[PDB]
DNA sequence: CACAGGATGTATATATCTGACACGTGCCTGGAGACTAGGGAGTAATCCCCTTGGCGGTTAAAACGCGGGGGACAGCGCGTACGTGCGTTTAAGCGGTGCTAGAGCTGTCTACGACCAATTGAGCGGCCTCGGCACCGGGATTCTCCAGGGCGGCCG
DNA sequence: GGCCGCCCTGGAGAATCCCGGTGCCGAGGCCGCTCAATTGGTCGTAGACAGCTCTAGCACCGCTTAAACGCACGTACGCGCTGTCCCCCGCGTTTTAACCGCCAAGGGGATTACTCCCTAGTCTCCAGGCACGTGTCAGATATATACATCCTGTGG
């Protein structure tokens, strides 16, 4: 019995589940993914931060996030990434 | 006789005198068209400050002066004094811009 | 009031690339160098201005300020000292 | 005390990552005094997309090698192979990953 | 050092020489020897015959003195000798006079110039000295001359500024390698010509025997005797002649000369077709030159030269 | 109310720099939940040092140009002709700054 | 009248005058001395809530100042920095 | 046990080098690239290293942790994924 | 006698090394040589096997982009031998010296 | 120099472990419901400042053209240096054991920092004002470049 | 009869530096004043410190063998040299559009009230995910080929 250490093994093997069917994770691989989303996401906080220091604002919103996922995420992505944001935003104020 | 300097003199001194220089190189005018013309495909009817210019100019121009060293650099070290766009193209994708 | 700009990288003349050359230290530039480095140009404020529009657009402004060509160059690495 | 049926903020999303993690690590990371209650949903929405686009890539990368389980190489693959992903992820170095397959037209026979 | 007219009273050597029949400065640096430099005023100083001849003029008499090892008082053996070499037994007087008389444009020139003088050097020191003094300046020719004599020539002792030697020995100088040498030494092609122009003195032509036996020679076989060795060509044979086998008939022609006669005395080359360096050239100037002045006019070449250079 | 005599925190730790200044942008800023009391002393006393190094080096560049005021070409003179300087500003553009006359070995005639 | 401005032009003046007393700085030098000033003050408390973050303190104090200061500033430099640092906080601690 | 390590770097062979060129697409090696390649390696990791225990110093331990090692690559911009979060 | 021209080994060894994944450096020597430079900055430290694991992955893919880098600056030179000139050109335009 | 055969990797097939991954389970701690309050932010109205646009004279700079000289580029020769292969030697690798320094968690409590009411002086803004710097004129110094210099042998 | 071998001073001409008067505008100092830094308490909890546990790191040993090391041979290649030719530099002339000053209009940036709704903060309750077991099958290993590829002699 040790402090429990949290980490998106869970849901980076259901993203994969509904993506590839068949298709499994070997331990290292799902270290990377690990990183690789705190990595992303440390990156989108500190950009949204700097966003709201610069406009003199005191909260983080969508539109924040929105903002640093366009600076951030290159090409297409940014696009897709905004399209995704965009709709869960919407579908989870419907509900 | 006409007097004639040797090619690379005047080079030289060129050199010399817009390195002991501090002005900027591009003219304003060309410089501040290229910024809204570029700018017009992301926000139509968009407002510059000058700063904002001028500030686009000197970083402009500081990127392109550390370009054209490294360019230079590559061109030496291929035994040629005359810098070719496959420099340029060496510098940018060792620095990863390419 | 409605103006549309076109065809303005040309305004970087040969002349003006000859004088960045040499404040870098360069002794001849061959002839194919000038558009070369012209586009070189327009990739660089096609990123930077991008990202000065967009934070023009996230405090609901409609001017391009000093503070945010000084932000989009900081994203990049570029730090700039004497706006801000 | 019989509430309403309690419902994970994923599931109002329609999301699979913790909307809820999200929302306590940017409550816990200092980025700012107050964090707006669709700012997690966006940005789980966002973690969520790129790792389904970066999965599918290694999952198709995986299947062109006759194996059935992601391993870093194959990450490796679909980050570099991909020209988004590698511009996102230029500066990172991937642990077990190796390089692309890449010779110099000059240096093959002739 | 050079000695001062102060240093050594007891050491100096009286000739009758007067201002009028001698000028030092207007002879020795007017480029009839390569081996005399000026540290002190109206002084000039030259190894002659493994012995350093230091020369002052006074305004009517010459005095010189000898560095050799510590003795005063020269032989009167030296005299004849140094006086053979400035040739004291020959008037000027009587020749400036005729030249005055025949033509009223060297006394013009002559009006300031009076004592322009020519040496009798050692055949062998003249010849390897003009054999580098082709298409060059008379500093440049000395100080080749003075390094090739501390390269291959016997030192004496070191005047506080720089070690004086004896003219190098014609063996020293036959030998192979020689070329690249004094190429390196800074010669330049002039050096091969020191070659060709030494071994064959010993192994084409019959040694020194051969060389010295022109002196009472004929005027036109010793030149062209000068001129069979390579590199000598007609200017310098002429200098060689006059100023070492003691042949007044000598004229030597160049540009210097060609510019003076191109300036002043309007001649022009009727016989040749054209106005550069050429022998058929030289020989119609040295023809013209015999006829209108004599046999003698050398001297007065060299007073125009002397004066062309100081102008 | 007559209380002590008010003795600035800059006057207290012999500083130029304002500590108290750095304090409120310490805890303004969101850099922690908590700001000690002798960090803003520390970074005042390091930003004042740093100042006053790439200040004096900046005047002896003004100095040897024979000036009285400092300008941006002094500022960059002096970041680039110090090497530490020029790690810590190796990203940094200076307005109005030009570069260091520098002419490689190999174009110069000979 | 409007919202006025903070900036360090009075004491990179002070310094100034103290380091060199017969010198002066121009308005161009003195926004480039202040932008120095903020970029540095930003890397430096940047790292010390990185290194707060890591070692789950909630507090930034003199040692995480410190351990930043040697982590940004190169060489003679970082050292220089600390003693100046130590000597500001010990005098602080005694008066 | 107190023992001092000195002249390590030579463990870095000719053939780990070669090898390591290879993977780059090096197909020809000369000779003075070896110590080139051991001063460059060991500049890189005096870097590293120096962030590494700088990180640990702060932590008051006296173990480097990978996590240590990755904030030090972070801070040079070199991002290493696989060693924690 | 059946020896190889005077690169195709090379090639091949090139293919084998890009497609596999392995560590290329032996793991006892670069062990050894991260504590002696350590020693340098504190005496008596200790290391977790997953730091020197991690050291190791970021030292090989420093040096395969610096060798991928040297690969071309050589090619730039009209020539196929890397030199120790072209790692100097690399690490100065990548802004290392 | 094209090509068939010999020799060497290389990928494909198949049996055979095995240990790493996918799934099931207990539970506890972190997330969800419900409610309150207070401040941050959205919105409307206004001041006025900074940007945009037009215009004409001035002239500095860009564009065009031409001659040629210096550098880029291709070819060729050669000699050292590096690839390749083989026999020796080294020490890396693995597993096994043993010890213990130190990472990691827990409990006290104390001192340190957040927060608030009251002052007050340090620093921001506005306004002189004079001296440092940009500049023009003229002269001296310095840097660059080419012609000619006591020419001679030669292939036109 | 030009012409280049070898190169070395001497002017000629152009660029740059130095000195001094002019003048102008921005840096520096002063001065009122408003808001943020400082005083003086008070309270809540962050972490410093002591203590205990048990993990993983360090050290050593045997002993297998893969890999490094040294060495010999040969040839692909870097490097120096030469020749050609072409294109970029230097300079003069013509065009053009940047720059500067002036003016005017108005867009929107910034400030101020006013309100409202949205998120932090509490308390309670429960189930989602984390640690732990455990079975089994995808991958690694080993062996056995069928084929791709490289290199070289014979043949024309």
């Amino acid at each position: 019995r040790k402090t429990r250490k949290e980490s998106y093994a869970i849901y980076v093997y259901k993203v994969l589940k509904q993506v590839h069917p068949d298709t499994g994770i070997s331990s290292k691989a799902m270290s990377i993914m690990n990183s690789f989303v705190n990595d992303v996401f440390e990156r989108i906080a500190g950009e949204a931060s700097r966003l709201a220091h610069y406009n003199k604002r005191s909260t983080i919103t969508s539109r924040e996030i929105q903002t640093a996922v366009r600076l951030l995420l290159p090409g297409e992505l940014a696009k897709h990434a905004v399209s995704e944001g965009t709709k869960a935003v919407t579908k989870y104020t419907s509900a | 006789k006409p007097h004639r300097y040797r090619p690379g003199t005047v080079a030289l001194r060129e050199i010399r005198r817009y390195q002991k220089s501090t002005e900027l190189l591009i003219r304003k005018l060309p410089f501040q068209r290229l910024v809204r013309e570029i700018a017009q495909d992301f926000k139509t009817d968009l407002r510059f400050q000058s700063s904002a210019v001028m500030a686009l100019q000197e970083a402009s121009e500081a990127y392109l002066v550390a370009l054209f060293e490294d360019t230079n650099l590559c061109a030496i070290h291929a035994k040629r004094v005359t810098i070719m766009p496959k420099d340029i193209q060496l510098a940018r994708r060792i620095r990863g811009e390419r | 009031h409605r103006k549309v700009l076109r065809d303005n990288i040309q305004g970087i003349t040969k002349p003006a690339i000859r004088r960045l050359a040499r404040r870098g230290g360069v002794k001849r530039i061959s002839g194919l160098i000038y558009e070369e480095t012209r586009g070189v140009l327009k990739v660089f404020l096609e990123n930077v201005i991008r990202d000065a529009v967009t934070y023009t657009e996230h405090a609901k402004r409609k001017t391009v300020t000093a503070m945010d060509v000084v932000y989009a160059l900081k994203r990049q690495g570029r730090t700039l000292y004497g706006f801000g | 005390k019989t509430r309403a049926k309690a419902k994970t903020r994923s599931s109002r999303a329609g999301l699979q990552f913790p909307v809820g993690r999200v929302h306590r690590l940017l409550r816990k990371g200092n980025y700012a005094e107050r964090v707006g209650a669709g700012a997690p949903v966006y940005l789980a929405a966002v973690l969520e997309y790129l790792t389904a686009e970066i999965l599918e890539l290694a999952g198709n990368a995986a299947r062109d090698n006759k194996k059935t389980r992601i391993i870093p190489r194959h990450l490796q693959l679909a980050v570099r192979n991909d020209e988004e992903l590698n511009k996102l992820l230029g500066r990172v170095t991937i642990a077990q990953g190796g390089v692309l397959p890449n010779i110099q037209s000059v240096l093959l026979p002739k | 050092g050079h000695r001062t007219l102060a240093s050594t009273p007891a050491l100096w050597a009286s000739i009758p020489c007067p201002r009028s029949e001698l000028r030092l400065d207007l002879v020795l640096p007017s480029g009839q020897s390569f081996r005399w430099r000026e540290q002190s005023p109206a002084h000039w100083s030259g190894v002659l015959a493994d012995q350093v001849w230091t020369l002052t003029q006074t305004e009517e008499q010459l005095h010189c003195t000898v560095y050799r090892s510590q003795a005063s008082r020269p032989t009167p053996d030296e005299l004849e000798a140094v006086r053979k070499y400035f040739q004291l037994d020959v008037t000027l007087a009587q020749l400036y006079h005729h030249w005055g008389s025949v033509d009223s444009h060297f006394q013009e020139v002559a009006q300031k110039f009076q004592g322009v003088r020519l040496l009798r050097q050692d055949p062998i020191e003249c010849l390897f000295s003009f054999i580098c003094s082709s298409n060059n300046n008379i500093a440049r020719i000395t100080g080749m001359v003075e390094r090739l004599c501390q390269a291959f020539g016997p030192r004496l002792i070191q005047l506080d500024d720089v070690t004086y030697h004896g003219f190098p020995s014609l063996q020293a100088l036959a030998g192979p390698e020689v070329e690249a040498h004094l190429r390196k030494l800074g010669l330049g092609y002039r050096a091969r010509y020191v070659s060709a122009s030494a071994r064959a003195i010993l192994e084409e032509q019959g040694g020194l025997a051969w060389l010295q036996q022109l002196r009472e020679s004929s005027y036109e076989e010793a030149h062209k005797a000068l001129c069979i060795l390579p590199g000598v060509g007609t200017q310098v044979a002429d200098c060689i002649c006059l100023m070492a086998l003691d042949k007044p008939q000598a004229v030597p022609v160049d540009v210097h000369m060609w510019h003076i006669a191109q300036r002043d005395y309007s001649w022009h080359p009727t016989t040749s077709q054209a106005k550069g360096p050429s022998p058929q050239t030289n020989k119609e100037l040295g023809n013209f030159f015999r006829s209108l002045w004599g046999p003698y006019a050398g001297w007065a070449q060299a007073v125009l030269f002397s004066a062309d250079l100081r102008q």
